[PDB]
């Protein structure tokens, strides 16, 4: 969940990144 | 970048800036 | 269409985008 | 109140729509 | 002018708006 | 701190001018 790792806790630019294509 | 919780629109603008010409996907499934 | 709550400038930018040409009108009374 | 309709409940399309011109 | 509160997106749009050509700085530090 | 007058409390036209250059 990108809304559970990001919107409720923190995402390092890394972490936000494994959302990209 | 930010060390802040990103939700809805600001997560959607945040992943368009950080992925430049790779897009991305968003399904959010909470 | 999202199953969210929308508020200021989020609720505002929904109805932009929802009436199209029709335009629209934000009055908040809360 | 749309603050009240949209932004403390959820507001169906139809629901927003009610704010068109 | 909106009485309400501008949080980060929005407090960062707001002050772009309100400064004009005069520009501004942003350095949160809470 | 601006995240503390303008995201905290309300921050009428004049004090957020207080931030620009
Ligand atoms: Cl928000
Ligand atoms: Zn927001």
């Amino acid at each position: 969940g990108i809304v559970e790792q990001c919107c409720t806790s923190i995402c390092s630019l890394y972490q936000l990144e494994n959302y990209c294509n | 970048f930010v060390n802040q919780h990103l939700c809805x629109s600001h997560l959607v603008e945040a992943l368009y800036l950080v992925c430049g010409e790779r897009g991305f996907f968003y399904t959010p499934k909470t």
